[PDB]
RNA sequence: AUUCUGGUUGAUCCUGCCAGAGGUUACUGCUAUCGGUGUUCGCCUAAGCCAUGCGAGUCAUAUGUUCUUUGUGAACAUGGCGUACUGCUCAGUAACACGUGGAUAACCUGCCCUUGGGUCCGGCAUAACCCCGGGAAACUGGGGAUAAUACCGGAUAACGCACAUAUGCUGGAAUGCUUUCUGCGUAAAACGGAUUCGUCUGCCCAAGGAUGGGUCUGCGGCCUAUCAGGUAGUAGUGGGUGUAACGUACCUACUAGCCGACAACGGGUACGGGUUGUGAGAGCAAGAGCCCGGAGAUGGAUUCUGAGACAUGAAUCCAGGCCCUACGGGGCGCAGCAGGCGCGAAAACUUUACAAUGCGGGAAACCGUGAUAAGGGGACACCGAGUGCCAGCAUCAUAUGCUGGCUGUCCGGAUGUGUAAAAUACAUCUGUUAGCAAGGGCCGGGCAAGACCGGUGCCAGCCGCCGCGGUAACACCGGCGGCCCGAGUGGUGAUCGUGAUUAUUGGGUCUAAAGGGUCCGUAGCCGGUUUGGUCAGUCCUCCGGGAAAUCUGACAGCUCAACUGUUAGGCUUUC
């Protein structure tokens, strides 16, 4: 759980008094990262009966090569890096826009792992 | 899902009168601004029953046709141009926004006649399909020939196409809103006036004037190809 | 909300001598009761004066002609004004008329009752009516196509004529 | 007690005959089964199949409001009518 | 106070500072009625009568005002009460319930020749001191 | 009716307030017959605390079991839907909360809606029931039998990556749908129920709508400087994260901004608007009730369930108070309806019914409904009536007389209309010696009313203000009389008007309160004639809006009336 609603200031720093209570629809859940383990995936519900698939651990990926269009299934090994955090690098976690080293070649990760409940990296040129 | 009997639609055209709540239409098709239960139209306009009970019971037992469809409930909405059948008298009436914006009955001479409907969206349904964002009745999904606005008519209970009355510079146009509603009159112009919220047209009738788009219906060839006006019984 | 005030005025200063002369003399001719009665009749006459005024202020447009019509075909129904009047005639009305429109003021000089009070008592006790209706209220207001068909009650004593309090 | 009748429509959607009529009446105001009685003969409707909705009697003049209804069942009117009026329509020999 | 086409800032503000001047405006807006009267906008009240006193008139004028001290119950506030009519002291004693109300006189202030008083009895044990002192009520030996 | 009157003076003019005079609101003294209308009656103190009943329940055409009053009759269980809509309150909130115009191409939607599809194999628990109980209760154990639209497992999509493929909408406008297919990870349903076997209603699915709601921003509306700086997740960029979705909403690297002296930050206060009060109007003051949106459930945090909640009749714990106990433990919070204590100046019945209007339930018949309607009670607001009428006759000119009759609007009765059934109301009749049905203030001035008689003696008292009484009180107390109002009539606040006493309209500032000691001077504000160009304020006009409600007039209909509907106007404003 994680709110997400409007609360913070208003421009200047002038400290928002809330005339409301923390709403149903304003409740974020929590950033369930996914790291290179056993591949684990969680059928986590969501409004209007939609369970959105959370992905946690997997060291395989869906590598697409760009130069023949080829969707191949190759393992994961390693995050070569990462622009969104410097520490995701060091704890091999899976963010989408990260780079991770496969079998057919390095790739960067061109999905949102705890959105999309797959691993979809799109083999580097 | 209640409304009152003070906050009633501007197109409700019965008054203000009674207890509170006065009969929610359903979500339904049709939009619940131009909407009028099927309960409170065979209460108010026709007086067929009075109570909400002998409506619900005469509802219930297939008695009332709208669009061949006898609908047992008594909230279900109804919009423009929506024909309402009772064979046992052969009673026809379509539903019509007089000059206020308010909705209507006009009573028609056969039991057999089509309805009108028009295009909003034209989308592509998985299939190779033009899907033209229907609502009610069946129809053809079609191709490119049928446009957006291009008031499609259809028949009744089938819901066959009769004819494509496709608009142009010309043809007539029916008033579906603001000050000018049940001025049917020729369309002048329709100028495709680029602007964030939305085009323009221009439309003459007995008097000439400036109408929107979305308050626009291409209701004949040059004359009514539908039963648009016929008695306004109360 | 959407509640009601009065309907009749109140004076500024509450004993002025010529004034109250005035509405005594009114009260005691035309057999009223309350001073609030000769008020709100003098409301009546001033909502005429005042939409006279705002009338009279443009001097008669295309929705002017309406509003301007039915305020004088309204009063020619009740005959307050002139049968042959115009807009401006309202301007120069009196209370009078207001008070003549009464049902009292009308069975008085219908000669129906000796005396205005008889005449209050008697519309009050079912001895007025007009065709069939047993209107028991002195404060009715009449037109002059209302005024031919009034009489005695079908059923009140005064429909047999042997009334020796009656002339 | 006098009565004339303006408005007999009838309900295709019912199979019910719709009375409306003026009352007449002198004096008293006349009770449901006289009422029923008296209009009984002006449109050849029985007691049990004849029934009156309002003999509405009006301030001053004797006329009263008459919405009476006919039907060709009374097992239909059992179903229609409510059981208010059932009980205020006295049937052939109820109690 | 400018007169251009283009100043109405100036026009609202110079209003807004002139309208301090007056006490009856600024007094409204800073609350000091609600703040300072015994009864906080309550038309009467409900006090214990605690001792009695026959306060003197004014100047010009010579008597002898019976004037109950009374303490209130809904805010325990010692104040002087004005008993008037005839026999005024007759129907109040000590320890008493009595309904107190304005004088009604300057100001919403003190009445003619009675000084430092601004509140009078309208009941005394929740029965109207004016008939008691007409004499259509009789003192309930409460 | 666009209103003046007394008070400072020996007398005048006048500045100037005070007080008088009219609404409305709250409360209340005195007091009293009735009807109509509807959108009032624990808001102002205590959003204090609550005994008692109750307010949401329903499903036989989902499955299952025992009876019969043999019927959509009832009882139990599994299960579906609903209880997140109404209803109440008005603390918090000075705010995209709200009003209003756009947006969502940035989003979710059970019920409902139309078209395009599908509805495929199975598996087999556990209920009431049986056998034994435990328990003060709250609760609730074991073994035996078993079913479904229960629940689980399997096949044909959506979701995300990468691709190529033709305008399909909208259109400044793809970023969406997409013809798509490609391969890579990746799915549903109940061939259920009933039938007249005609069919009806349900499950899944795709597209869209509609409905519900989140988000978003142009603009509109408080007091305050005896409140000058505020802000670091604060302002922004890239990459992410989570979300229904956009978003510092959170995280990371970075930039050094952001708001404010044209009022930020803080304090004061407040549910916002539609509107209401008042006045000739400009304005000024309040926004309890009817409708729209907002928030709240003892204060507070957290969470399950669900399409939807952080749920008024859900939980959990803390604080706080209270409560049932067999002392091992177990509940509850009426800002839901009547009611109680408390509170105070400050307000009702623990009535009636689903008859109607609605809502959920059902396929239907129908059931529940302190929602709603119907009443009871409260000098709520408005409106309408009557307590008398009456010829002749007499004084002191309107009071009881003397007499003569006469009417039943009121009150009591009968009877029916009538409502779910009442009651009122409604019609005829009839009850009355017209008697049962008027009071309240005030009398020196302001101000309509007594210079009449005793009392009291700067005392009792009056008195908004002025002013009265230490000996002849039209002043004060009883009387006598008189006056105004009217089932009402006063009192104290409040507030509007008075008052041009806040003045833009519309005031003054030499001597009455008031020109700053002078002056220089920013924002602001005010500005020469003149040719040329634009048309933003402005101007005429058009088109989208500005919910109804309340306002005005009439018509129509309630007996007149207020009131409901139609309608022509108003407001909504100042987009
Ligand atoms: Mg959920």
């Amino acid at each position: 759980m994680r709110w997400q609603g409007s609360s913070r200031r208003k421009a200047t720093g002038g400290k928002v008094i809330t005339a409301r209570g923390k709403r149903k629809f304003e409740m974020g859940r929590e950033s369930a990262e996914t790291r290179i383990s056993e591949i684990k995936r969680k059928k986590v519900p969501t409004m209007g009966g939609n369970r959105k698939v959370r992905l946690l651990q997997s060291n395989v990926a869906n590598v697409t090569n760009p130069k023949d269009g080829k969707t191949v299934t190759a393992p994961i090994e390693t995050v070569i890096d990462n622009t969104a955090n410097k520490h995701y690098v060091r704890r091999n976690i899976l963010t989408k826009g990260s780079v991770i080293r496969t079998s057919m070649g390095t790739a960067r990760v061109t999905s949102r792992p705890g959105q999309d409940g797959v691993v979809n990296a799109v083999l580097i040129e | 899902t209640h409304q009152k009997r003070l906050s009633v639609p501007k197109s409700w055209k019965v008054g203000k009168k009674g207890n509170k709540w006065i009969s929610t239409t359903r979500p339904g098709p049709h939009s619940q601004a131009r909407s009028l239960p099927l309960g409170i139209i065979i209460r108010d306009i026709l007086k067929l029953v009075d109570n909400s009970r002998e409506g619900k019971r005469i509802l219930s037992e297939g008695k009332v046709l709208v669009d061949g469809i006898p609908r047992k409930d008594l909230r279900f909405p109804v919009g423009l141009f929506d024909v309402i059948t009772l064979p046992l008298v052969n009673e026809a009436y379509r539903m019509l926004q007089d000059e206020k914006g308010r909705l209507t009955l006009h009573k028609l001479n056969e039991t057999n006649v089509n309805k009108l409907c028009r295009i909003n969206n034209k989308t592509t349904v998985k299939g190779g399909k033009f899907q033209l964002n229907l609502n009610d009745g069946t129809n053809i999904i079609g191709s490119n020939e049928y446009g957006t606005k291009d008031s499609l008519i259809l028949s009744i209970p089938d819901k066959q196409v009769v004819k494509h009355l496709k608009f142009e510079v010309g043809n007539l146009a029916m008033v579906v809103g603001g000050q000018h509603s049940g001025e049917t009159g020729k369309i002048m112009e329709i100028r495709e006036v680029k602007s964030s919220r939305h085009n323009t047209v221009m439309i003459s009738g007995e008097t000439d004037f400036e109408t929107i788009e979305d308050y626009v219906i291409v209701i004949g060839e040059d004359k009514p190809e539908i039963r648009l006006g016929g008695e306004i019984s109360e | 909300p959407g509640k009601k005030s009065k309907s009749y005025e109140t004076p500024k200063h509450p004993w002025q001598e010529a004034r109250m002369a005035t509405e005594v003399q009114l009260v005691k001719a035309y057999g009223l009761r309350n001073k609030k009665e000769v008020w709100k009749a003098a409301s009546m006459l001033r909502m005429y004066r005042s939409e006279a005024r705002k009338l009279l202020a443009h001097v008669l447009e295309g929705h002017y002609r309406t509003q301007s019509e039915e305020i004088l075909s309204k009063l020619i129904r009740y005959g307050i004004i002139k049968s042959d009047a115009n807009i401006d005639d309202i301007l120069s009305l009196k209370t009078e008329n207001i008070l003549e429109r009464r049902l009292q003021t009308q069975v008085l000089r219908l000669g129906l009752a000796r005396t205005v009070i008889q005449a209050r008592q008697f519309i009050t006790h079912g001895h007025i009516a007009i065709n069939g209706r047993k209107a028991t209220i002195p404060g009715m207001l009449v037109s002059k196509e209302d005024e031919m068909h009034i009489g005695y009650y079908g059923n009140s004593p005064l429909k047999n004529e042997s009334h020796p309090e009656r002339p | 007690m006098d009565i004339k009748i303006l408005k007999d429509k009838n309900n295709s959607l019912l199979n019910r005959r719709e009375l409306d009529f003026v009352v007449k009446y002198e004096g008293s105001t006349p009770s449901r089964s006289d009422v029923r009685n008296k209009l009984a003969a002006m449109l050849n409707a029985p007691l049990e199949l004849l029934i009156i909705q309002r003999i509405k009697t009006e301030y001053g003049m004797q006329e009263s409001k008459g919405y009476a209804k006919v039907y060709a069942d009374e097992a239909r009117m059992k179903q229609v009518e409510q059981e208010y009026i059932l009980k205020r329509n006295p049937a052939p020999g109820a109690e | 106070m400018a007169k251009g086409k283009y100043a109405a800032n100036i026009l609202k503000q110079t209003r807004k500072d002139a309208r301090w001047k007056d006490t009856y405006y600024g007094r409204r807006v800073l609350g000091l009625n609600v703040k300072a009267d015994p009864l906080g906008g309550a038309p009467q009240g409900r006090g214990i009568v605690l001792e009695k006193v026959g306060v003197e008139a004014k100047q010009p004028n010579s008597a002898i005002r019976k004037c109950v001290r009374v303490q209130l119950i809904k805010n325990g506030r010692q104040v002087t009460a004005f008993c008037p009519g005839d026999g005024a002291v007759n129907f109040i004693d000590e320890h008493d319930e009595v309904t107190v109300e304005k004088i009604g006189g300057r100001m919403g202030g003190a009445m003619g020749d009675i000084p430092g008083v601004r509140f009078k009895v309208i009941a005394v044990n929740n029965v109207s001191l004016n008939q008691l002192v007409i004499g259509r009520m009789e003192k309930p030996r409460r």
